[PDB]
C-alpha cells in the first residue's frame, strides 16, 4: 500500500505544516 | 610563478618591525601608526572600541591593498591625553572584555553540559 | 564483468528514478495540457 | 641495469642495451620504465 | 558586563546569543575561529609506492584535507620555531597507511581509519584522524583493484587557516543581528509589499516586533548578536570559542607589548 | 486511443539515438565506399 | 572522479557520507530526502552530493599497469 491506497479524506488530513514537470530525479548511466 | 609565500601574511620579518609609529604633524596631538603582518581583525576591533573614548576625537584605518598584509592607523586626541596612552587604554580594555566574555562562556557551558 | 557493488546500487537507482520519472513527468504534462486546454 | 614492465602482461625484466627492445615472455613490443628510487615528497596542499 | 546565553550545546556545534558587546568584537571573534585558530593537518606526504589510478599529488591534496585530532596542539611548536634537526616528536606527528587489494576480484576502499599513529608527542591527545563513532570507517580516500597497493607516510604539523585552508578547525559560523531591521541597516527590495515578500529570520520570535505607532530610534546600536559555531571535528566547539578569545586576547598583549617596547 | 505528450517525443528521440548514434553517417558513408565504391571505380 | 573530503563553500566533511547516500537511494528515499537524512542542510553542501559524478569506478576497469 502507499499513499494512493489511502482514503482521499485521510488523504485530506496531510496538510503541509503537487510535482511539477521541470524537476528531474538525477540518473547516472543516461542513455543513448 | 609569481604567487607569494601564504606563511608571509602572518610571518613577521627580521628587518621589518611590527609597529612604526610617526606624527601627524598637519593637526595636534596626532600621529599615524603602521601595523606589519595584521588585518581587518585587528584594525576593526581597535578603532570601534577607541571611537567610544570621549577624549579621542579621531580614529580610522585603511588597507592600501588586499595583497599586502597591514593597514595604517591615524589617531588624534585631546590636547591633555596622548594618543599612544588611548591605544594602551584600548588594548587592555578589550582583554578584560574578552576575558569576563570567556569566564562566563565557560559558566553557562559547565551549567548547561 | 564481476560488476561492483556501488555500481549495481547504481544502476538499480538509475531504473527505480527513470520508471519514476517517465510516470510523475508524463502525469504533470498531461495535467498541464490539460488545464491550458480548459481556458 | 634498468628494469622495464611490459604493456601487456605487466611482467618485469631488464635489459642491457643490446637486446631488441620486446618483452620477454608474451612478446609485446611495447615496453615501459619502471618507477625511480630516489625519495618522492609532496607538500599536501 | 558582556554576557553569554548558549541555546543549543553539542561536541560539533554550539549555538549562542553575545549580548552587550560592539559588533567589531562579534565579527573580529568569528574572524580569528575562521581562519586564526590553530590545529594539526597533515603537510608532507612520503610516497614510498602509489600504483592506484588516482595522481600523487590528488591524493596527497585528499590527505591535505583529513580532519586530525587537535585538542593539545597548544603545547606543540610550530615546525619554523623548533630548533631540531628535521622533524621531531615535539613539533610533527608521523602517520602511516599501506593499503593493497587480495584477490583478483572486487574492489578495495581506502578509508582515513587505516592511517596509523606512529610517532608523536608524549602523552598529548593529537594526531589520530577524527572519527564520528567507534564503527565508523572515515572518510574515503582512493579505491584499489587487484595489484594495486598504495604505501605512504604522512607527517602532521601545526598551522592556521591563513596558510591553508586545511588547518580551518569551523565549516561555517553563521551569524546574524537585528531580525526586525529596527536599526535600518538594510534597506529591503520589493515589488509590492517587503513585508510579506520577505522569510521571517528564524530569531524573530526572540524579540518583540516593532509597535507600528514607533518612531525610529536613531540613538539605538546593534546589541545582540547570534551565531553559530560548526567544527569539522578536529576540535570541539566550546575549545573553538575559548582558544578564539585566547588568540584574540594574546594578539592584543602583543600589541601593548610592542607599544610599551617602543620606548 | 490517448493523447500523446512531449515524453512521448523524448522517448521516440531516445529510440532515435538508440539506433542511429551521433556518427552514423561518417561509418555509414565509409561502409558504402569500402563495399562498393572501391570495386566500381576497379 | 571520487567525492571531495570537503565543501568547496565553507568545507563541512562530506568525503563520509558518499557510501551510506549511495545505501539510502538503494532503499528507495528520494535523493532530497537522503540529503536530510545526512544532515546536509546548506544548498552548498547539497550540491557536493547532489552533482558528484564517480569516474574512478570508469577508471578502476582498466588493467592495472604494474604487478
Ligand atoms: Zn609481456
Ligand atoms: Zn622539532
Ligand atoms: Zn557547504
Amino acid at each position: 500500500l502507499a499513499i494512493e491506497n489511502l482514503h482521499p479524506d485521510d488523504r485530506l488530513l496531510l496538510v503541509d505544516p503537487s510535482p511539477v514537470f521541470f524537476l528531474r530525479r538525477p540518473q547516472y548511466v543516461s542513455d543513448g | 610563478m609569481n604567487a607569494p609565500d601564504r606563511f608571509e601574511l602572518f610571518i613577521l620579518p627580521d628587518d621589518v618591525p611590527k609597529l612604526k609609529i610617526t606624527p601627524d604633524s598637519r593637526v595636534p596631538n596626532c600621529i599615524i601608526i603602521k601595523f606589519e603582518r595584521e588585518d581587518h581583525t585587528l584594525a576593526n576591533l581597535l578603532r570601534e572600541e577607541l571611537a567610544l573614548y570621549p577624549d579621542v576625537t579621531f580614529v580610522a584605518y585603511k588597507v592600501e591593498h588586499p595583497l599586502f598584509a597591514n593597514f595604517v592607523m591615524r589617531l588624534q586626541t585631546e590636547e591633555g591625553t596622548r594618543p599612544k596612552q588611548a591605544l594602551e587604554r584600548a588594548c587592555a580594555s578589550i582583554i578584560n572584555k574578552l576575558k569576563t566574555l570567556d569566564h562566563k562562556f565557560n559558566e553557562e557551558w559547565n551549567i548547561k553540559n | 564483468v564481476v560488476a561492483s557493488k556501488a555500481s549495481s546500487s547504481m544502476l538499480k537507482i538509475d531504473q527505480r528514478n527513470k520508471k519514476l520519472n517517465n510516470r510523475f513527468i508524463r502525469k504533470a504534462e498531461m495535467a498541464a495540457v490539460e488545464k491550458r486546454k480548459l481556458r | 641495469g634498468v628494469k622495464y614492465t611490459c604493456g601487456a602482461c605487466a611482467h618485469n625484466f631488464s635489459l642491457n642495451k643490446s637486446d631488441p627492445v620486446r618483452c620477454k615472455e608474451c612478446g609485446h613490443r611495447v615496453i615501459y620504465k619502471a618507477r625511480t628510487k630516489r625519495m618522492i615528497q609532496f607538500d599536501a596542499r | 558586563e558582556p554576557k553569554v546565553n548558549i541555546i543549543n550545546a553539542q561536541d560539533d556545534e554550539v549555538e549562542l546569543m553575545l549580548s552587550d558587546v560592539n559588533l567589531s568584537l562579534a565579527n573580529s571573534l568569528r574572524r580569528t575561529m575562521l581562519a586564526e585558530v590553530p590545529t594539526l593537518a597533515i603537510d608532507l606526504v612520503e610516497i614510498k609506492m602509489n600504483t592506484s589510478v588516482l595522481a600523487d599529488e590528488f591524493i596527497s591534496h585528499r590527505l591535505g584535507l583529513i580532519p586530525l585530532v587537535s585538542e593539545d596542539v597548544e603545547e606543540m611548536k610550530y615546525s619554523r620555531d623548533c630548533t631540531c634537526e628535521d622533524y621531531c616528536d615535539e613539533c610533527s606527528v608521523v602517520l602511516e597507511l599501506s593499503a593493497r587489494h587480495e584477490g583478483e576480484e572486487g574492489t578495495t576502499d581506502v578509508y582515513s581509519s587505516s592511517l596509523i599513529k606512529v610517532s608523536g608527542p608524549g602523552n598529548l591527545n593529537v594526531g589520530e584522524p577524527v572519527r564520528r563513532d567507534d564503527y565508523d570507517q572515515g572518510i574515503l580516500l582512493c579505491k584499489l583493484r587487484n595489484h594495486q597497493e598504495l604505501n605512504i607516510r604522512c607527517i602532521a604539523k601545526k598551522g592556521i587557516a591563513k596558510e591553508h585552508a586545511k588547518w580551518s578547525p569551523c565549516s561555517a559560523i553563521a551569524f546574524e543581528y537585528d531580525p526586525h531591521n529596527k536599526l535600518k541597516h538594510t534597506d529591503f527590495w520589493f515589488e509590492v509589499d517587503a513585508k510579506k515578500e520577505w522569510p521571517d529570520s528564524k530569531y524573530a520570535t526572540w524579540e518583540e516586533p516593532p509597535k507600528p505607532g514607533e518612531v525610529f530610534d536613531y540613538k539605538a546600536k546593534p546589541n545582540r548578536f547570534y551565531m553559530t559555531v560548526e567544527t569539522t571535528g578536529s576540535l570541539k566547539a566550546n575549545q573553538v570559542f575559548s582558544r578564539g578569545i585566547k588568540t584574540l586576547q594574546e594578539k592584543l598583549a602583543n600589541v601593548l607589548f610592542e607599544l610599551e617596547n617602543s620606548r | 486511443d490517448d493523447t500523446i505528450t512531449t515524453e512521448d517525443c523524448w522517448t521516440v528521440i531516445s529510440a532515435f539515438f538508440e539506433e542511429k548514434g551521433l556518427v552514423s553517417q561518417q561509418l555509414d558513408s565509409f561502409d558504402e565506399f569500402m563495399e562498393t565504391s572501391i570495386q566500381d571505380l576497379v | 572522479m571520487i567525492i571531495p573530503v570537503r565543501c568547496f563553500s565553507c568545507g563541512k566533511v562530506v568525503g563520509d557520507k558518499w557510501d551510506a547516500y549511495l545505501r539510502l537511494l538503494e532503499e528507495g528515499k528520494q535523493e532530497g530526502d537522503a540529503l536530510d537524512e545526512l544532515k546536509l542542510k546548506r544548498y552548498c553542501c547539497r550540491r557536493m552530493v547532489l552533482t558528484h559524478v564517480d569516474l574512478i569506478e570508469k577508471f578502476l576497469r582498466y588493467n592495472p599497469l604494474e604487478k
